[PDB]
DNA sequence: AAAAAAAAAAAAAAAAAAAAAAAAAA
DNA sequence: TTTTTTTTTTTTTTTTTTTTTTTTTT
Protein backbone atom coordinates (compact mmCIF):
# COMPACT_ATOMS: atom_id res chain seq x y z
CA UNK A 1 0.00 0.00 0.00
CA UNK A 2 1.31 3.47 -1.16
CA UNK A 3 0.80 6.86 0.01
CA UNK A 4 1.10 10.26 -1.83
CA UNK A 5 3.07 12.80 0.12
CA UNK A 6 -0.36 15.60 -0.37
CA UNK A 7 -2.97 13.29 1.89
CA UNK A 8 -4.72 10.28 0.81
CA UNK A 9 -8.12 8.44 2.01
CA UNK A 10 -8.94 4.94 2.76
CA UNK A 11 -12.28 3.55 1.85
CA UNK A 12 -14.43 0.34 1.80
CA UNK A 13 -17.44 -1.75 2.49
CA UNK A 14 -17.92 -2.88 6.33
CA UNK A 15 -15.86 -5.50 7.68
CA UNK A 16 -13.25 -5.10 5.15
CA UNK A 17 -9.85 -5.07 7.16
CA UNK A 18 -9.07 -0.99 7.20
CA UNK A 19 -8.71 -0.97 11.25
CA UNK A 20 -6.50 -4.04 10.66
CA UNK A 21 -4.56 -1.91 8.60
CA UNK A 22 -4.19 0.98 10.68
CA UNK A 23 -3.33 -1.31 13.88
CA UNK A 24 -0.94 -2.93 11.98
CA UNK A 25 0.86 0.55 11.66
CA UNK A 26 -0.10 1.47 15.44
CA UNK A 27 1.58 -1.77 16.91
CA UNK A 28 5.33 -0.94 15.43
CA UNK A 29 5.30 2.90 18.00
CA UNK A 30 3.14 2.67 20.90
CA UNK A 31 4.44 1.16 24.09
CA UNK A 32 1.03 -0.97 24.77
CA UNK A 33 -1.30 -0.54 22.04
CA UNK A 34 -4.73 0.00 22.80
CA UNK A 35 -6.55 -2.47 19.57
CA UNK A 36 -9.52 -1.48 18.19
CA UNK A 37 -10.10 2.26 19.88
CA UNK A 38 -12.58 3.41 17.45
CA UNK A 39 -15.17 1.27 17.37
CA UNK A 40 -16.23 1.28 20.90
CA UNK A 41 -15.73 5.29 20.94
CA UNK A 42 -12.69 5.35 23.20
CA UNK A 43 -13.06 3.23 26.21
CA UNK A 44 -12.42 -0.03 26.40
CA UNK A 45 -10.43 -2.55 23.51
CA UNK A 46 -10.52 -5.66 22.70
CA UNK A 47 -8.46 -7.65 20.59
CA UNK A 48 -4.71 -8.80 21.40
CA UNK A 49 -1.23 -9.68 19.54
CA UNK A 50 -1.57 -13.69 19.02
CA UNK A 51 -5.25 -13.04 18.16
CA UNK A 52 -3.86 -11.24 14.92
CA UNK A 53 -1.01 -13.64 14.33
CA UNK A 54 -3.13 -16.26 14.11
CA UNK A 55 -5.51 -14.55 12.58
CA UNK A 56 -9.11 -16.07 14.23
CA UNK A 57 -12.48 -14.86 12.44
CA UNK A 58 -15.12 -14.55 14.39
CA UNK A 59 -15.59 -16.59 18.06
CA UNK A 60 -17.00 -19.18 16.26
CA UNK A 61 -18.62 -22.13 17.76
CA UNK A 62 -17.89 -25.30 19.23
CA UNK A 63 -16.45 -28.68 18.30
CA UNK A 64 -12.51 -29.57 18.53
CA UNK A 65 -11.10 -28.92 14.87
CA UNK A 66 -11.11 -25.45 15.52
CA UNK A 67 -12.26 -24.22 12.02
CA UNK A 68 -12.60 -20.71 12.94
CA UNK A 69 -8.74 -20.14 13.12
CA UNK A 70 -6.66 -19.73 9.60
CA UNK A 71 -3.09 -20.79 10.74
CA UNK A 72 -2.38 -23.24 13.31
CA UNK A 73 1.08 -24.61 13.95
CA UNK A 74 4.41 -23.26 12.97
CA UNK A 75 3.97 -19.37 11.46
CA UNK A 76 6.20 -16.33 10.44
CA UNK A 77 5.01 -13.03 10.25
CA UNK A 78 6.36 -9.55 9.73
CA UNK A 79 5.63 -5.85 9.34
CA UNK A 80 8.01 -3.33 8.16
CA UNK A 81 6.78 0.63 6.99
CA UNK A 82 9.01 3.10 5.43
CA UNK A 83 9.37 6.73 5.98
CA UNK A 84 10.81 9.38 3.79
CA UNK A 85 11.78 13.21 3.71
CA UNK A 86 14.44 14.07 1.39
CA UNK A 87 16.38 11.29 -0.41
CA UNK A 88 17.40 10.10 3.04
CA UNK A 89 14.46 6.87 3.58
CA UNK A 90 14.25 4.97 6.83
CA UNK A 91 12.65 1.37 7.46
CA UNK A 92 10.60 0.07 10.61
CA UNK A 93 9.92 -3.46 11.06
CA UNK A 94 9.74 -6.58 13.21
CA UNK A 95 9.53 -10.07 12.86
CA UNK A 96 7.16 -12.88 14.84
CA UNK A 97 7.74 -16.49 14.51
CA UNK B 1 -28.68 -28.61 51.62
CA UNK B 2 -26.07 -30.13 53.95
CA UNK B 3 -26.97 -28.36 57.35
CA UNK B 4 -30.40 -30.14 56.37
CA UNK B 5 -29.01 -33.78 56.03
CA UNK B 6 -27.50 -33.01 59.40
CA UNK B 7 -30.37 -32.02 60.73
CA UNK B 8 -32.16 -35.38 60.03
CA UNK B 9 -29.16 -37.43 62.06
CA UNK B 10 -30.08 -34.98 65.21
CA UNK B 11 -33.85 -34.91 65.02
CA UNK B 12 -29.64 -31.39 68.20
CA UNK B 13 -29.98 -27.65 68.51
CA UNK B 14 -26.97 -26.43 67.47
CA UNK B 15 -28.11 -27.64 63.76
CA UNK B 16 -31.17 -25.38 64.19
CA UNK B 17 -29.16 -22.58 65.20
CA UNK B 18 -26.86 -23.28 62.23
CA UNK B 19 -29.22 -23.88 59.60
CA UNK B 20 -31.45 -20.65 61.22
CA UNK B 21 -28.21 -18.35 61.29
CA UNK B 22 -27.40 -19.17 57.68
CA UNK B 23 -31.34 -18.53 56.51
CA UNK B 24 -30.96 -15.13 57.82
CA UNK B 25 -27.61 -14.29 56.92
CA UNK B 26 -28.96 -15.00 53.18
CA UNK B 27 -31.72 -12.65 53.93
CA UNK B 28 -28.99 -9.74 54.52
CA UNK B 29 -26.83 -8.59 51.89
CA UNK B 30 -29.42 -8.92 49.21
CA UNK B 31 -26.73 -7.19 46.54
CA UNK B 32 -24.09 -9.85 46.94
CA UNK B 33 -23.64 -12.58 44.73
CA UNK B 34 -24.75 -15.47 46.23
CA UNK B 35 -27.84 -13.85 47.74
CA UNK B 36 -28.88 -13.57 44.92
CA UNK B 37 -28.09 -16.83 43.05
CA UNK B 38 -29.89 -18.63 46.18
CA UNK B 39 -33.40 -16.93 46.35
CA UNK B 40 -33.64 -15.29 42.79
CA UNK B 41 -34.82 -17.85 40.44
CA UNK B 42 -33.93 -16.02 37.55
CA UNK B 43 -29.87 -15.80 38.47
CA UNK B 44 -30.22 -19.84 38.24
CA UNK B 45 -29.62 -20.00 34.12
CA UNK B 46 -26.76 -19.01 31.80
CA UNK B 47 -27.87 -17.34 28.26
CA UNK B 48 -26.10 -17.64 24.84
CA UNK B 49 -26.95 -16.61 21.38
CA UNK B 50 -26.15 -18.59 18.14
CA UNK B 51 -26.63 -18.34 14.68
CA UNK B 52 -28.15 -21.05 12.53
CA UNK B 53 -28.89 -21.38 8.88
CA UNK B 54 -32.29 -21.20 7.41
CA UNK B 55 -31.83 -24.72 5.26
CA UNK B 56 -30.81 -27.51 7.84
CA UNK B 57 -30.69 -26.71 11.00
CA UNK B 58 -26.45 -26.35 11.64
CA UNK B 59 -25.05 -24.21 14.66
CA UNK B 60 -22.34 -21.80 12.85
CA UNK B 61 -21.55 -19.06 15.45
CA UNK B 62 -22.21 -19.02 19.22
CA UNK B 63 -22.19 -15.95 21.27
CA UNK B 64 -22.05 -14.90 24.73
CA UNK B 65 -21.99 -10.68 24.27
CA UNK B 66 -20.62 -8.71 21.12
CA UNK B 67 -16.93 -8.79 21.98
CA UNK B 68 -14.43 -8.71 19.11
CA UNK B 69 -16.35 -7.47 16.60
CA UNK B 70 -16.02 -4.31 13.97
CA UNK B 71 -18.09 -1.30 13.97
CA UNK B 72 -21.27 -2.09 11.64
CA UNK B 73 -21.81 -5.54 13.30
CA UNK B 74 -21.94 -4.28 16.89
CA UNK B 75 -24.96 -1.85 15.61
CA UNK B 76 -26.72 -4.32 13.87
CA UNK B 77 -26.80 -6.89 16.12
CA UNK B 78 -27.55 -4.39 19.09
CA UNK B 79 -30.30 -3.23 17.02
CA UNK B 80 -31.71 -6.54 16.16
CA UNK B 81 -32.27 -8.08 19.65
CA UNK B 82 -33.25 -5.19 21.24
CA UNK B 83 -36.24 -4.67 18.80
CA UNK B 84 -36.52 -7.76 19.10
CA UNK B 85 -36.83 -8.04 22.64
CA UNK B 86 -39.05 -5.01 22.30
CA UNK B 87 -41.30 -6.28 20.33
CA UNK B 88 -42.16 -9.28 22.50
CA UNK B 89 -42.25 -7.31 25.32
CA UNK B 90 -45.56 -5.12 24.18
CA UNK B 91 -49.09 -6.97 23.93
CA UNK B 92 -48.05 -10.03 22.02
CA UNK B 93 -45.77 -11.18 25.17
CA UNK B 94 -49.46 -12.35 26.00
CA UNK B 95 -50.32 -12.89 22.09
CA UNK B 96 -52.53 -10.62 20.28
CA UNK B 97 -51.04 -7.79 18.44
CA UNK B 98 -49.67 -4.69 19.79
CA UNK B 99 -52.23 -1.72 21.44
CA UNK B 100 -48.90 0.59 21.15
CA UNK B 101 -46.73 0.29 17.72
CA UNK B 102 -44.10 2.80 18.07
CA UNK B 103 -40.55 3.21 17.99
CA UNK B 104 -37.64 6.19 18.22
CA UNK B 105 -34.36 5.57 16.74
CA UNK B 106 -31.54 8.21 17.67
CA UNK B 107 -28.41 9.28 15.11
CA UNK B 108 -29.74 6.59 12.91
CA UNK B 109 -26.86 4.70 10.86
CA UNK B 110 -23.80 6.49 12.51
CA UNK B 111 -21.34 3.92 11.74
CA UNK B 112 -23.24 1.49 9.07
CA UNK B 113 -22.73 0.68 5.36
CA UNK B 114 -26.01 1.20 2.68
CA UNK B 115 -26.55 -2.83 2.76
CA UNK B 116 -26.55 -3.13 6.45
CA UNK B 117 -28.69 0.12 6.86
CA UNK B 118 -31.67 -1.86 4.53
CA UNK B 119 -31.18 -4.89 6.12
CA UNK B 120 -32.05 -3.06 9.20
CA UNK B 121 -35.18 -1.11 7.56
CA UNK B 122 -36.51 -4.86 6.02
CA UNK B 123 -36.17 -6.22 9.37
CA UNK B 124 -37.91 -3.83 11.47
CA UNK B 125 -40.89 -3.15 9.11
CA UNK B 126 -40.70 -7.35 9.22
CA UNK B 127 -41.45 -6.87 12.75
CA UNK B 128 -44.88 -4.82 12.05
CA UNK B 129 -43.89 -1.50 13.96
CA UNK B 130 -43.62 2.08 13.27
CA UNK B 131 -40.47 3.29 12.94
CA UNK B 132 -39.44 7.38 13.36
CA UNK B 133 -35.92 8.54 12.30
CA UNK B 134 -33.53 11.40 13.46
CA UNK B 135 -30.43 11.90 11.49
CA UNK B 136 -28.16 14.49 10.17
CA UNK B 137 -28.24 15.60 6.38
CA UNK B 138 -25.80 12.75 6.07
CA UNK C 1 6.17 17.11 18.63
CA UNK C 2 8.42 19.96 19.08
CA UNK C 3 9.27 20.58 22.96
CA UNK C 4 11.36 23.43 22.54
CA UNK C 5 10.86 26.46 20.12
CA UNK C 6 13.20 25.46 17.50
CA UNK C 7 9.83 23.91 15.24
CA UNK C 8 10.91 22.11 12.38
CA UNK C 9 9.41 18.65 13.32
CA UNK C 10 10.46 15.36 12.16
CA UNK C 11 7.33 13.76 12.49
CA UNK C 12 4.07 14.66 11.16
CA UNK C 13 1.48 12.50 9.96
CA UNK C 14 -1.70 11.69 11.42
CA UNK C 15 -4.56 9.29 11.44
CA UNK C 16 -8.02 9.48 12.04
CA UNK C 17 -10.32 7.12 12.23
CA UNK C 18 -14.41 7.26 11.08
CA UNK C 19 -13.99 10.73 10.54
CA UNK C 20 -17.45 12.53 10.31
CA UNK C 21 -19.49 10.20 11.85
CA UNK C 22 -21.61 12.53 13.54
CA UNK C 23 -20.82 15.97 11.99
CA UNK C 24 -22.48 17.60 9.01
CA UNK C 25 -20.78 19.32 6.27
CA UNK C 26 -19.99 22.53 7.65
CA UNK C 27 -18.31 21.08 10.83
CA UNK C 28 -15.90 18.51 8.45
CA UNK C 29 -15.26 21.69 6.02
CA UNK C 30 -14.15 23.29 9.64
CA UNK C 31 -11.89 20.26 11.01
CA UNK C 32 -10.15 19.64 7.73
CA UNK C 33 -9.33 23.50 7.43
CA UNK C 34 -7.97 23.40 11.17
CA UNK C 35 -5.75 20.26 10.50
CA UNK C 36 -4.68 21.87 7.42
CA UNK C 37 -3.47 24.77 9.02
CA UNK C 38 -1.37 23.66 11.22
CA UNK C 39 0.93 22.15 8.67
CA UNK C 40 0.24 18.05 8.95
CA UNK C 41 0.00 15.20 6.62
CA UNK C 42 -3.14 13.77 7.34
CA UNK C 43 -4.74 10.43 6.69
CA UNK C 44 -8.33 9.62 6.45
CA UNK C 45 -10.47 6.30 6.96
CA UNK C 46 -14.44 6.39 5.67
CA UNK C 47 -16.75 3.81 5.27
CA UNK C 48 -17.69 4.98 1.62
CA UNK C 49 -19.04 8.78 2.60
C1' DA D 1 -47.52 23.33 55.39
C1' DA D 2 -43.81 20.78 57.84
C1' DA D 3 -41.19 16.40 59.40
C1' DA D 4 -39.79 11.32 58.65
C1' DA D 5 -39.05 6.70 56.03
C1' DA D 6 -37.59 4.48 51.73
C1' DA D 7 -35.06 3.57 47.25
C1' DA D 8 -31.95 4.20 43.21
C1' DA D 9 -27.75 5.94 41.36
C1' DA D 10 -22.57 7.61 41.84
C1' DA D 11 -18.02 7.04 43.77
C1' DA D 12 -13.88 5.19 46.35
C1' DA D 13 -11.32 1.16 47.63
C1' DA D 14 -9.50 -3.64 48.29
C1' DA D 15 -8.44 -8.20 46.14
C1' DA D 16 -6.80 -10.97 42.19
C1' DA D 17 -4.73 -12.11 37.82
C1' DA D 18 -1.51 -11.63 34.02
C1' DA D 19 2.42 -10.41 30.98
C1' DA D 20 7.15 -8.43 30.08
C1' DA D 21 12.17 -7.69 31.42
C1' DA D 22 16.38 -8.54 34.14
C1' DA D 23 19.33 -11.79 36.88
C1' DA D 24 21.21 -16.36 37.51
C1' DA D 25 22.52 -21.18 36.58
C1' DA D 26 23.73 -25.67 33.47
C1' DT E 1 24.64 -20.41 24.48
C1' DT E 2 20.43 -21.83 26.35
C1' DT E 3 17.31 -22.30 29.92
C1' DT E 4 14.93 -21.22 34.45
C1' DT E 5 13.63 -18.02 38.20
C1' DT E 6 12.35 -13.87 40.05
C1' DT E 7 10.38 -9.20 40.17
C1' DT E 8 7.45 -5.40 38.57
C1' DT E 9 3.73 -3.02 36.53
C1' DT E 10 -0.83 -2.85 34.52
C1' DT E 11 -5.53 -4.18 34.24
C1' DT E 12 -10.16 -6.08 35.85
C1' DT E 13 -13.69 -7.29 39.31
C1' DT E 14 -16.28 -7.11 43.45
C1' DT E 15 -17.58 -4.86 47.78
C1' DT E 16 -19.03 -1.11 50.51
C1' DT E 17 -20.22 3.78 51.45
C1' DT E 18 -22.61 8.10 50.29
C1' DT E 19 -25.84 11.15 48.43
C1' DT E 20 -30.32 12.90 46.54
C1' DT E 21 -34.90 12.54 45.54
C1' DT E 22 -39.76 10.80 46.26
C1' DT E 23 -43.69 9.52 48.93
C1' DT E 24 -46.26 9.43 53.28
C1' DT E 25 -48.04 11.15 57.87
C1' DT E 26 -49.07 14.91 61.24
N1 LIG F 1 -9.88 -10.77 17.04
C1 LIG F 1 -10.92 -10.94 16.22
N2 LIG F 1 -12.03 -11.55 16.69
C2 LIG F 1 -13.06 -11.73 15.86
N3 LIG F 1 -13.18 -11.38 14.58
C3 LIG F 1 -12.07 -10.78 14.14
C4 LIG F 1 -10.92 -10.53 14.87
N4 LIG F 1 -9.97 -9.90 14.09
C5 LIG F 1 -10.55 -9.78 12.92
N5 LIG F 1 -11.82 -10.29 12.88
C6 LIG F 1 -12.72 -10.32 11.73
O1 LIG F 1 -12.09 -9.65 10.65
C7 LIG F 1 -12.98 -8.65 10.12
C8 LIG F 1 -12.16 -7.51 9.56
O2 LIG F 1 -12.85 -6.27 9.82
P1 LIG F 1 -12.19 -5.18 10.74
O3 LIG F 1 -10.89 -4.82 10.14
O4 LIG F 1 -12.12 -5.64 12.19
O5 LIG F 1 -13.18 -3.95 10.72
P2 LIG F 1 -13.36 -3.13 9.38
O6 LIG F 1 -13.08 -3.97 8.20
O7 LIG F 1 -12.42 -1.92 9.50
O8 LIG F 1 -14.83 -2.54 9.32
P3 LIG F 1 -15.14 -1.19 10.03
O9 LIG F 1 -16.54 -1.31 10.71
O10 LIG F 1 -15.18 -0.04 8.98
S1 LIG F 1 -13.80 -0.83 11.38
C9 LIG F 1 -13.90 -8.29 11.27
O11 LIG F 1 -15.14 -7.78 10.79
C10 LIG F 1 -14.07 -9.63 11.98
O12 LIG F 1 -15.13 -10.38 11.39
MG1 LIG G 1 -11.08 -4.50 16.49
Amino acid sequence: AEIDPSGTAVIGPTGSGKTTLVDALMTLLCANPRYNLASTGGHESDRDLVSYVRGVTGPGDGGVEQSHIARQGKTVTAIAATLERDGAQVRLGAVLW
Amino acid sequence: QHAQRQLNSARHYKALQALVGLLKDACEHSRNQGAKALLDPRFRLEFAVSVIDREGNNLIETRTGSQGGSGGEKEIIASYVLTASLSYALCPDGSSRPLFGTIVLDQAFSRSSHAVAGRIIAALREFGLHAVFITPNK
